[PDB]
DNA sequence: ACCGCTGCAAGGAATAGGATACTTGCGGGCTATATGGCGGCGAATACCC
RNA sequence: GGAGAGGUA
DNA sequence: GGGTATTCGCCGCGTACCTCTCCTAGCCCGCAAGTATCCTATTCCTTGCAGCGGT
């Protein structure tokens, strides 16, 4: 319960959805990102990337 | 859970028992694709990572500011400890094992 | 002035009913193993004389 | 008070 | 020894603001609640001893 519970409710890829709109929803659940465990820090990320 | 007998040789049943142990608790998708946590419905958002198989660099010269090159080699696997081999300037051949 | 009798307790078979020892899940109270960043630079070895 | 995420110039 | 090259490890990477969430893990011991059990009565029967009229 804690192993799941941790990632789903404080992780890097569980965020808080903005609403205020159809189109906000609909792009917020398709985004495509980089960053979190495994991929790259964000402020430290090369150019060529 | 099943139990074997001792004496008996490798392969035997004593006496098998089982029931339905409860653990943990998946939290559920709405129908539109939005967990609910706390009253506070999120989103989990896809990730883009270097996939897993083995892959052949190089550096662009920027090492021993003689521009010769130095290509090496990576294993990456999915879950484990990765592999590397690269070549030092002076043509040898180097194994590194999780940096 | 002796005795067999009646009668009055002590221990067996059938039902209802509370007390009380026993069992259990908790709630708060406490203690104690990573792998996508370069660049500069200076110190610390390596090296082959 | 500290972390993590998103956003504006 | 000594001049030199190569490696290792430390230091550094913009300002101001707004919104949201989450913040240690595990054992343990008292303790409330709920329960199965044990002792408590009633009704029938057949004994064993002490009074007791009677002569």
């Amino acid at each position: 319960s804690a192993a799941v519970k941790e990632f789903f409710g404080s992780s890097q890829l569980s965020q808080f959805m903005d609403q205020n709109n159809p189109l906000s929803e609909i792009t917020h659940k398709r985004r495509i990102s980089a960053l979190g465990p495994g991929g790259l820090t964000r402020e430290r990320a090369g150019f060529e990337v | 859970l099943v139990i074997y007998e001792r004496e008996a040789p490798e392969g035997t049943v004593k006496d098998i028992k089982e029931q339905e142990v409860y653990m943990g608790e998946i939290p559920l998708m709405t129908d539109n694709g939005t967990f609910v946590i706390n009253g506070t419905e999120r989103v989990i958002v896809s990730q883009l990572h270097r996939s897993p198989g083995v892959f052949f660099d190089s550096d662009k010269g920027k090492t021993h500011s003689s521009g010769k090159v130095l290509y090496n080699a990576r294993i990456i696997p999915y879950r484990g400890s990765w592999l590397d081999f690269e070549f030092d300037p002076k043509d040898n051949l180097f194994v590194r094992i999780d940096r």
